[PDB]
């Protein structure tokens, strides 16, 4: 199966060039009929295609953005690029690299997708959170990731080992211009005295890692 | 361009039933080179239908298309509450691509009342000045909540974010996270710390509170 | 009417040129069974970005000095099933459209 991998910054100043790379593994990016595209979606909205380059070479662009748009392939890597420049922040979406193929006639439907990455289009400057607790007394515990910027964070609990009955809420946009969010977990009452329970932060625009273990309060 | 409308915006259908989603053409869609797409939260999309009516590899017998020149449909047979997503149409007829803004499905389930919780600000945060209460409204449906903050019996407004998860995809239930936002100074003014939730699952709201700085 | 003949087991020849305004550097030319889609070829025939896998044994071939613009399609030992439209496509780079030749090949029995 077709693996692909977007790879690049997630926060670009305005007036700046926006440039992503998809890294295309499990097939050859040269490979007979097929197409390798950009779609993004801003935040809340729904899907605009930015262009796509055939394995032959043939390129189309979204009219609209052709005159901002470069789309190539570098075939030794594997990979394909995007290059916007002059963003603004009608630029801030999250952009998926996809392919489809093999074609027999003419198709345009993209299967495979990435896993999109979040940019940012801001002249404000990368923030790192900070991690507070929200302590027990079933029963409930979690972290609050305030103070960020840009998105995202991410959260796990035990470095991925507990799943269970965990909730990451949609970050909040506070008026400072920062994010703020919760991600909370239950668990029984009566394990909280023998059992550990660590929240694994990760904001990768600010290279911050935050591991937080959570405790009833003392007293 | 092409421009594609999807209908209803939003949908909210029982497991079993059948969805029935629309998609409507500005002009016809050469060739039914119309294709659907299923986007989970958080996920890519992914294509369940191409060229109106062909089934990619993978997809389930119950998801189908149809139609021709400017209207276009999804058929969802047998709903399961897996089956959350938003929907998306795209026509790739003529140049440029274009997309549908996308039909949200919400998969019906029973009435859940929610689990209540509230949590204190920590000492940590404090110390920089700033205090942040949270109530947490857990795995309920439907979407519809009210959390009513209170603050020595006053009722809190325009101090408060809140934001709620998408629904689950095994249980079909909501959870809520709201953040009650004071200064460090108001926060020690003031005892009895409140959050009062009202829902369709619950006879009569329910209160959580704490005291600070009791346990 | 243009129609293009070859009878059957000959070679068939399918005339397409272009400009060569962007110089020594390479432009994407693609040939398909039928006529021109929205974006590239339908039922690609033939590769000109690299050799095909099995480039020596294909009955495909660009016999023409492609490098100035003759992009002519060579179909060896021609059967009845080799009738039909042809797309050749080229993108000369930046260009607004494509330009598309769309050519009818009518194969007769021996």
């Amino acid at each position: 199966q077709l693996q692909l991998q977007e790879s690049g910054p997630g926060l670009v100043k305005p007036s700046e060039t926006l440039s992503l790379t998809c890294t295309v593994s499990g097939g050859s990016i040269s490979s007979r009929s097929y197409y390798w595209g950009w779609i993004r979606q801003p935040p809340g909205k729904g899907l605009e295609w930015i262009g796509s380059i055939y394995y032959s070479g043939f390129t189309y662009y979204q009219p609209s953005l052709k005159s901002r748009v470069t789309i190539s392939v570098d075939t030794s890597k594997n990979q394909f690029s995007l290059k916007l420049s002059s963003v603004t922040a009608a630029d801030t979406a999250v952009y998926y690299c996809a392919t489809g193929g093999p074609y027999g006639d003419y198709a345009h439907w993209f299967e495979p997708w990435g896993q999109g990455t979040l940019v940012t289009v801001s002249s404000a400057s990368t923030k790192g959170p900070s991690v507070f607790p929200l302590a027990p007394s079933t029963a409930a515990l979690g972290c609050l990731v305030k103070d960020y910027f840009p998105e995202p964070v991410t959260v796990s609990w035990n470095s991925g080992a507990l799943t269970s009955g965990v909730h990451t809420f949609p970050a909040v946009l506070q008026s400072s211009g920062l994010y703020s969010l919760s991600s909370v977990v239950t668990v029984p009452s009566s394990s909280l005295g023998t059992q550990t329970y660590i929240c694994n932060v990760n904001h990768k625009p600010s290279n911050t890692k935050v591991d937080k273990r959570v405790e009833p309060k003392s007293c | 361009e092409i421009v594609l409308t999807q209908s209803p915006g939003t949908l909210s259908l029982s497991p079993g039933e059948r969805a029935t989603l629309s998609c409507r053409a500005s002009q016809s869609v050469s060739s039914s080179y119309l294709a659907w797409y299923q986007q989970k939260p958080g996920q890519a999309p992914r294509l369940l239908i191409y060229g109106a009516s062909s089934r990619a590899t993978g997809i389930p017998d119950r998801f189908s298309g149809s139609g021709s020149g400017t209207d276009f449909t999804l058929t969802i047979s047998r709903l399961e509450p897996e089956d959350f997503a938003v929907y998306y149409c795209q026509q790739y007829g003529s140049s440029p691509i274009t997309f549908g803004q996308g039909t949200r499905l919400e998969i019906k389930r029973t009435v859940a009342a929610p689990s209540v919780f509230i949590f204190p600000p920590s000492d940590e945060q404090l110390k920089s000045g700033t205090a942040s209460v949270v109530c947490l409204l857990n795995n309920f449906y439907p979407r519809e909540a009210k959390v009513q903050w209170k603050v020595d019996n006053a009722l809190q407004s325009g101090n408060s974010q809140e934001s709620v998860t998408e629904q689950d995809s095994k249980d079909s239930t909501y959870s809520l996270s709201s953040t009650l936002t004071l200064s460090k100074a108001d926060y020690e003014k003031h005892k009895v710390y409140a959050c009062e939730v009202t829902h369709q699952g619950l006879s009569s709201p329910v209160t959580k509170s704490f005291n600070r700085g009791e346990c | 009417e243009v129609e293009y003949r070859a009878e059957v087991g000959q070679n068939a020849y399918l005339p397409c040129f272009y400009t060569p305004a962007a110089p020594g550097n390479l432009v994407p030319v693609c040939w398909g069974k039928g006529a021109c889609p929205v974006f590239e070829c339908g039922n690609v025939v033939l590769r000109t970005d690299e050799r095909d896998v099995n480039y020596w044994t294909s009955r495909y071939w660009l016999n023409g000095d492609f490098r100035k613009g003759d992009v002519s399609l060579t179909i060896e030992n021609v059967t009845l099933a080799d009738s039909g439209i042809y797309c050749c496509r080229i993108q000369i780079p930046g260009i607004m459209n494509d330009e598309k030749f769309n050519l009818k090949l009518v194969i007769k029995p021996a």
